[PDB]
């Protein structure tokens, strides 16, 4: 019973060490997105011009 | 940025050479006037010799 509470405990402290590199991934995603949107707008706007 | 900077800028020359072509267009053609010049001036010559 003591080692299946380490092993619970290992597996919790493992998933959230994961979540939290999961939501920076996810906001500099995020700001590459809002990158890639302007490099298109001035690209579009260039094949307009 | 740099790209459309420049980009713009060849507009506006294109659009200053396409207002000084518009009003060159108003006037009729040079190597015709030039033709119609070499012919008045041969009849000019002829008549000035006759007067």
């Amino acid at each position: 019973k003591k080692l299946n509470r380490l092993a619970h405990i290992r597996l919790k402290k493992g998933r959230d060490q994961t979540h939290e590199a999961k939501q920076k991934v996810d906001a500099y995603h995020l700001q590459l997105q809002n990158l890639l949107y302007e490099v298109m707008h001035l690209q579009k706007e260039i094949t307009k011009c | 940025k740099k790209q459309i900077l420049q980009a713009k800028r060849i507009r506006k020359n294109r659009q200053e050479y396409d207002a000084l072509a518009k009003v060159i267009q108003h006037h009729p053609d040079r190597h015709e006037t030039l033709k119609e010049l070499e012919a008045l001036g041969k009849e000019l010559e002829h008549l000035s010799h006759i007067k």
